[PDB]
RNA sequence: UAUUAUAGUGUAUAGUUUUUUAAAAAUAUAGUUAAAUAAAGUAUGAAUUAAUAUCAAAAUUUUAAUAAAAAUUAAAAAAUUAAA
RNA sequence: AUUUUACCAAUUAAGAAGAAUAUUAUAAUAAUGGGUGUCUUAUAUUUUAAAUAAAUAUUUAAAUUCCGUGUAGUAAAUUUAUUAU
């Protein structure tokens, strides 16, 4: 009968006569509540046995006491918020100091020296991002600092930004206040250049999504037509590398539309045309890509990028006779060829045995078992077993439902 | 079942005071009318309407 | 159910081959040319292109 | 071909750690206050429960 | 502090006094008692125990960090006699005020014989509900025969 | 406690009445009164302040 | 040994694997709807469709069966 | 010395003494002979080697597979000293001292403790700094001088704490090999100061836009003021 | 309170509080500066014995192959390891480490909390089923010298099926000029 | 009854598996080993040498 | 389990009828 | 949340709606004479038992009762399933 | 071109009031059955009897008896007294 200890936590078997017990469905163990008992705690509000006494005093202290604030304090805190301009100036100062004191990488021979970790740059980066409403990529900053030329092209831009802000210029804040028209200022241009450098570092690292986000923020900041064209071209290239063909095409079209507002010396228009053509090629519309390349050549004859893309399209056209036509409209996008696409598939791909349409199905905001999926009444669906609720037969078949 | 056919038991210590007896003709014939409470407010008056539930602070 | 076992007596199973085949196997895979997801040969998706042509 | 695996004596036999007499750590007054996890080598940049 | 008779009986500590911290984080630093929590036996002295007070963000405002002096255990601090400007033991004393001719309780410094009154408490008085507040005159009107 | 920490106001009495008997006072008859006790065993009444 | 390189197994699709070799000559018409190919799993000149084993122009004597010329493979096909 | 404090480690650990333990040792992992049950022969070089090498890798040491930390890097050693000085002396006290001898006894003792801790940390880090002189950086050397200034210790360029060697008769000092003891601490620190001054000069010579102009100006002004405070020129 | 430290061959007294705070600060900052991200998942819904097997399978692999194997496996341990790898990858991305060079430098589990469930048995007997949980430690370091196998290769069957469909066996690589700020 | 508990737990590290992990098994094995070695030394080692 | 599944299904049907 | 309708009264067309899985042994059900159902594996996870060193191929001989206790002789691989 | 054999290893410093109006004995002064969220109604809520018992006794003799189952006022209202958040 009795083999182990008398306590419920004992392992081996017991008997009703010797050690009578209550029906405890599931209770914690000697080492504290487990994930299952904690799931019961969060869902039912108490452990499944019910003999336990709920005690969430610590949770109450963490949430409700912390978020409680009287009306007067809540009203005066907004008025006593810090000074945005001074806070931004201090953030820029400390960020520049940290970047300057960041050590330079030793160029070892025979192997690649590990780039020193950026511990002290995060907090200055966090405050700078908060102040400017922008989001800087830590990977991009790491790559920029590791590269020597990019490091200088970032430090000079940051110093110019600091100088122009200290001189009393806050272009975003002034524009927002006025809106509550003019062209880009020196401070805004320096900020855009800094963000473009960060995006270039992101591209060198391989973080095309971060590069695209940084360039999008730079575009948001910019207002000059030339800056808009250049930023649109950069965003188109970043989206092409990130496997965002719709975004790349949209940015390229916007750059090509802004073409007239830009002076002849700039190449942003040609870059936008190249990006649009590349997006079309990746979407597998070779006729559209060729037409766009022809238009770009007619606009800027002799552009190196346009010539290279035209040569590549000519090679693809020479290969096409093997197929006797273009890719059929049926698929028109099926093939995937980018490392960004491969990484996305590896991350968000439906794994075998989990994260698939048979493991869990995500409803509006909730997880459901495959049987309860409202997107299909398959043979494993509960919806199949319902039928003829009482209104009408609703189906000709007479065996189930 | 009478006086209990559910889950929540009655509390006889808070039941309304008995006031009469049954009769098949009318229903419940009331005998002890004094048991029933009538909340007759005092008549209106000047100081009465000038008074307010709370007292001001000097 | 007659006597306790020692660590080596328990490790005999990992010495064996059935344990390795059941637990210590590595799957060979590749990136699908269409969806660019990890994929094992012989198994495909329910997408129309995958059904029509099976990578 | 196959992954190296070795049954763990830690799982085979895990006796409970010594308790405290009168809730007293014998060498609290002799040791530094540094985190024993840090001084043993266990560290986590992001603890998830 | 839920335990019976947890408070201090004499309770010499009142707001506006000058005290010096004798134990804890800050030792030797003196200041004025900004506030007092009697049921906890705690004191709040300006620029003594300053700690950040985070405020979770809401739909109208973001998170904001604010610093306020936190309560300090009563036993930590000791009163300072203004005349001596040093640490002096204090004791509750009773005196019949000349003006009103009635007994009252003050706190006396043993070392120097200094007397300190009890600062009266006058909470906010700007509140009021004239619609449902009985006027003082009508409230005081006596009609009981 | 949080309101005091924020507003800096002082509190002179507990915000909630505390019943240290948890109903024992209710169980005790209303007219209860401890009896007198003479010649008790305690040096507290001496008033020493040096030992 | 301080830290040996990652255990990532070299590409093995083009080597000989019996499970895949079992499908080289297996009828598969139902599998395909709109894109049928002749002996899909069969690579001419290779042992059971294993591109790592090439016998295209080595001189293996098959008097009653056909073979194909040797066109050198490519890195993106081998791995 | 393997499993315990090593070359540049700050924690002091006597491996033979079972300090920092809640249990009386019952099993000795490094055992060569059954006689060591009652005659462990600890202290003898070979048996102590066996025991210490059998000890597991603590937080100071690192396993053969875990990635170690470049503790011997000057760019890490200098900020370590700066952080030591910052912790020893609070920002408020540092500002008060810079503005200003009228100080509280607690503050004076805090400053003395900070100076003592900084001297001990310099003693512990000296071999690593000496090894890392060659591939250091001008910013990190300027940071070395700044950290010394913040700790309030005046380096012996030839208050002051490095100039006086620690007391103790030479016949009782721990001369045991394998422990990174620096008996000639003032001389070694003076040599390190001269070496870093020369390294700063060489870096400036090698170095010889608005951002870079401002950087050069601020660097020169710093170098000048810090060297003047420490009693050095050029 | 003073702490004794061996300096110049003699024991010297230093402020114990400063000594301890300095030691802990140095340990924490050294661990942070180490170019790796460590993650700890507590109360994993898997017995430590079973989870150790999947941990040993995934041990000593690059992040890419670890994720691929976990997604292609059908084990609770492998799914848990995939979740842990995703969290650790996000942490490394936030910390600034290069994704393409990530590798697993440590994967181990130890017993964690343990719930118990009553299982009725005939003849009036009963016991307590044990619901086990594990604590998973996952360290992602960076190995710049790491070289990954080329998994883009696909079977000849797939190649010729794509050729029949009209697709291109090779990817349609298009040169992408690097972003520039010349126009600004 | 006296047994070499403390004296043998010290060298308990020289055994394998269960004996090295569990105090009782290791102590029993070490006691047996010591006794057998004593007997061999006092009655056969000299003859063999 | 073979006959047990059918027995459980019949019991469930009876319980649904009696509910 | 189990074999299992608690049936008093009372009625007869309300479809009154939760039982995995790609073989085999064993086990249970199922034109001589007097062929169905229950798998491994994914997942969960008990119970009797537990002196035991990484263990006790085998034969021969013997010692105080089964004697893998002893000695001699001899030559006993690992994992998995089944078989008393 | 290709590739790193099989097997074998170990428990320790503890992060935070996750330990006190605590556990046991101890007070020779109280006492009509303690029962809070209680809250009429008293034909219906009665426990008493000369005994070893919530009252509890300072020694070895003699002595009935088939194993002797055993010792007196110490002071007379005198302080050995059933105590107590
Ligand atoms: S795209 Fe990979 S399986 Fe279909």
């Amino acid at each position: 009968y009795q083999r182990g200890g008398w306590s419920p936590g004992s392992k081996h078997q017991k008997h009703m006569t010797l050690n009578p017990t209550l029906y405890l469905y599931r209770f914690p163990g000697p080492h504290g509540p487990g994930p299952y008992t904690m799931k019961y705690w969060w869902t039912l509000g108490c452990f499944p046995t019910g003999m336990e006494v709920p005690f969430r005093l610590h949770e109450f202290l963490s949430t409700y006491q912390q978020e409680h604030v009287p009306v007067e304090v809540e009203e005066w805190l907004r008025c006593y918020i810090k000074d945005p301009l001074s806070e931004l100036v201090n953030a820029s100062n400390d960020f520049f100091k940290a970047v300057e004191v960041y050590p330079e990488v030793e160029s070892a021979r025979g192997y690649k020296t590990l780039q020193p970790s950026i511990a002290p740059l995060l907090v200055p980066m966090k405050k700078f991002e908060e102040q400017l409403g922008v989001k800087i990529s830590p990977v991009g900053l790491r790559s920029v600092l590791s590269n020597p030329v990019l490091k200088d092209r970032f430090l000079d831009d940051l110093f110019d930004y600091k100088s122009y802000v200290e001189k009393g210029g806050s272009t975003p804040h002034r524009r927002l206040a006025r809106s509550r028209a003019e062209t880009t200022a020196d401070d805004e241009r320096s900020l855009i250049l800094l963000l473009t450098t960060i995006s270039e570092g992101c591209i060198n690292a391989g973080n095309y999504s971060d590069a695209a986000s940084v360039l999008a923020d730079a575009l948001m900041f910019c207002h000059d037509p030339d800056s808009q064209a250049t930023t649109h071209a950069n965003i188109s290239f970043a989206s092409l590398l990130n496997a965002d063909f719709k975004g790349a095409e949209y940015n390229g079209r916007e750059a090509a539309l802004l073409q007239p507002q830009v002076k002849p010396t700039s190449t942003a228009c040609a870059r936008g045309y190249v990006g649009w053509a590349a997006a079309a090629a990746y979407q597998d519309d070779f006729e559209k890509a060729e037409a766009i390349v022809k238009d770009g050549l007619t606009l800027y004859v002799g552009n190196e990028h346009l010539e290279k893309l035209a040569n590549k399209l000519q090679a693809l056209r020479e290969e096409q006779p093997s197929v006797y036509k273009q890719v059929p409209r049926s698929l028109r996008e099926s093939r995937s060829h980018l490392p960004s696409q491969q990484s996305r598939g590896l991350l968000s791909g439906s794994g075998k045995g989990f994260s698939n349409e048979f493991d869990w199905v995500e409803f509006k905001n909730k997880l459901y078992p495959s049987k309860m999926d409202p997107r299909n009444n398959e043979m494993g669906s509960v919806f199949r077993r319902v039928g003829d609720l009482g209104s009408f037969i609703s189906t000709s078949r007479s065996m189930e439902r | 079942k009478l006086y209990f056919r559910g889950g929540k038991p009655p509390n006889p210590s808070v039941h309304p005071y008995l006031t009469g007896e049954p009769c098949p003709l009318y229903g419940w014939k009331v005998t002890d009318e004094s048991v029933i409470r009538q909340f007759n407010m005092p008549s209106i008056d000047g100081t009465n309407f000038r008074y307010k539930p709370y007292v001001a602070l000097q | 159910p007659k006597r306790k076992k020692n660590p080596m007596q328990l490790r005999r199973k990992v010495y064996g081959l059935h344990f390795k085949e059941k637990y210590l196997k590595m799957e060979e895979w590749y990136y699908c040319p269409l969806c660019a997801e990890p994929k094992k040969p012989g198994e495909w998706c329910r997408r129309e292109d995958c059904r029509q042509i099976k990578p | 071909m196959y992954a190296r695996f070795t049954t763990r004596s830690k799982f085979y036999f895990r006796p409970a750690r010594p308790a405290l007499a009168y809730n007293v750590d014998p060498n609290v007054m002799r040791r530094p206050k540094v985190k024993r996890g840090l001084l043993k080598g266990t560290y986590s940049d992001e603890t998830v429960d | 502090y839920f335990a019976p008779d947890f408070e201090i009986s004499p309770w010499i500590w009142y707001p506006g006094d000058i005290v010096e911290v004798v134990s804890g984080e800050g030792i030797g630093q003196r200041g004025t008692i900004i506030a007092v929590i009697k049921y906890k036996n705690e004191i709040v002295v300006q620029n003594i125990n300053v700690q950040d007070v985070v405020i979770p963000a809401s739909e109208s405002r973001p998170e904001q960090i604010v610093q306020r002096e936190h309560p300090i255990s009563v036993t930590r601090v000791r009163h300072v006699d203004p005349s001596t400007n040093e640490i002096c033991n204090i004791e509750m004393v009773k005196v019949r005020n000349k003006e009103t001719g009635e007994m009252e309780e003050k706190r006396m410094s043993l070392e120097s014989g200094i007397l300190m009154s009890i600062p009266p408490v006058n909470d906010e008085l700007e509140v009021g509900d004239p619609l449902k507040d009985t006027p003082i005159q009508d409230a005081d009107e006596a009609t009981y025969d | 406690d949080r309101e005091v920490l924020l507003t800096g106001k002082s509190v002179w009495e507990c915000p909630i009445h505390i019943d240290h008997t948890c109903g024992g006072s209710k169980t005790v008859p209303p007219h209860a009164k401890k009896p007198v006790r003479y010649m008790d065993a305690g040096i507290a009444n001496v008033g020493v302040t040096d030992i | 040994r301080l830290r040996t390189p990652v255990r990532d197994r070299k590409c093995t699709l083009q080597y000989y694997n019996p499970i895949r070799a079992r499908f080289v000559y297996r009828r598969d018409k139902p599998l395909f709807d709109k894109y049928h190919v002749t002996a899909r799993n069969l690579a001419p000149g290779f042992s059971r469709g294993a591109l790592k084993h090439d016998w295209r122009a080595l001189g293996v004597y098959t008097p009653d069966h056909p073979q194909v010329p040797y066109h050198p493979l490519q890195t993106w096909m081998l791995g | 010395v393997y499993g315990g404090s090593g070359r540049g480690d700050l924690l002091y650990e006597n491996p033979d003494a079972r300090r920092h333990s809640g249990r009386a040792l019952g099993v000795l992992n490094g055992v060569r002979h059954s006689s060591q049950a009652t005659m462990p022969e600890s202290g003898q070089l070979y048996y102590r080697k066996l025991i210490l090498h059998s000890r597991p890798p603590n937080g100071s040491c690192a396993g053969l597979q875990r990635h170690c930390h470049d503790t011997c890097n000057w760019s890490y050693l200098i900020p370590s000293l700066h952080r030591c000085a910052e912790s020893a002396i609070s920002a408020k006290l540092w500002e008060k001292m810079c503005q200003l001898v009228n100080l509280t006894q607690y503050e004076r003792q805090r400053v003395r403790d900070g100076q003592n801790l900084y001297r001990y940390e310099v003693h512990q880090r000296l071999p690593l700094l000496e090894e890392s002189i060659g591939w250091a950086q001008l910013d990190d050397l300027l940071g070395w001088f700044r950290s010394a200034r913040r700790a309030w210790v005046r380096l012996p360029t030839s208050s002051s704490a490095m100039s006086c060697r620690l007391e103790g008769h030479a016949d009782s000092r721990d001369t045991t090999p394998g422990r990174n003891q620096v008996f000639d601490t003032p001389e070694r620190v003076e040599q390190l100061t001269e070496a870093t001054v020369h390294r700063i000069r060489e870096e400036l010579q090698r170095l010889n836009s608005a951002r870079r102009l401002a950087r050069d100006e601020e660097l020169s002004r710093c170098v000048e003021e810090e060297l003047g405070w420490h009693g050095v020129a050029l | 309170r003073y702490a004794f430290v061996e300096e110049e061959g003699v024991m010297h007294k230093v402020n114990w509080g400063l000594y301890c705070e300095r030691l802990e600060t140095e340990l924490t900052v050294t661990q942070e500066r180490l170019p790796q991200h460590t993650l700890l998942m507590k109360a994993v819904p898997s017995s430590w014995k079973k989870l150790d097997i999947d941990i040993s399978v995934i041990r000593g692999l690059s992040l890419r192959e670890a994720m691929a194997q976990c997604k292609l496996s059908l084990r609770k341990g492998h799914q848990i390891v995939f979740r842990a790898l995703e969290m650790a990858q996000q942490g490394a991305e936030a910390k600034g480490l290069d994704k393409e060079h990530l590798r697993v430098a440590h994967i181990s589990c130890y017993p964690g909390p343990t719930d118990k469930q009553i299982d009725i048995r005939s003849k009036g007997y009963y016991a307590w089923k044990t619901k086990k949980s594990s604590h998973l430690v996952l360290t992602l370091a960076e190995d710049p010298e790491m070289v990954l196998p080329d998994r883009t290769c696909l079977p000849y069957s797939s190649l010729m099926s794509m050729k029949r469909a009209g697709l291109s066996a090779q990817p349609t690589v298009i040169d992408v000029p690097a972003i520039t700020a010349d126009g600004i | 009854h006296y047994r070499a508990k403390l004296e043998l737990d010290r060298i308990r590290s020289m055994l394998r598996g269960r004996a090295r992990l569990e105090r009782k098994v290791g102590l029993k094995r070490l006691f047996f080993l010591m006794r057998t070695q004593t007997r061999y030394r006092v009655e056969q080692q000299a003859h063999w040498e | 389990a073979a006959a047990a599944a059918a027995a459980a299904a019949a019991a469930a049907a009876a319980a649904a009828a009696a509910a």
